[PDB]
């Protein structure tokens, strides 16, 4: 059953494949919830134009 | 709730907060003006003339 190891590697690929997009996507998620937290910090200072 | 619900573009969601963002202090001016003098001069004199 080891002999091949042919058309068992690339159904590997595909899981691995959508959770590396899945990271780059919850990984965006925290970079502009960074910008409303700069955003607000800026205009209850009392500054606004 | 669209960063994470499949089939979509990154920067085309980002895109929706800069909209929000800026929709958010065009209703912050529009009661931070009409509610800063133009209805407290109409509340100064008219406390005063009910008291009279």
């Amino acid at each position: 059953k080891l002999e091949n190891l042919k058309d068992k590697l690339p159904d590997i690929k595909s899981i691995h494949s959508k959770l590396l997009l899945r990271i780059g996507k919850l990984q965006g998620l925290y970079d502009s919830v960074q910008v409303i937290n700069r955003e607000v910090e800026g205009l209850s200072e009392g500054r606004t134009s | 709730e669209q960063y994470c619900a499949p089939d979509t573009d990154i920067r085309g969601v980002d895109a929706q907060i800069k909209n929000y963002l800026d929709q958010i202090k065009m209703a912050r001016a529009k009661f931070g003006l009409e509610n800063k003098y133009s209805l407290k001069e109409r509340l100064s004199t008219l406390t005063k003339e009910l008291n009279h």
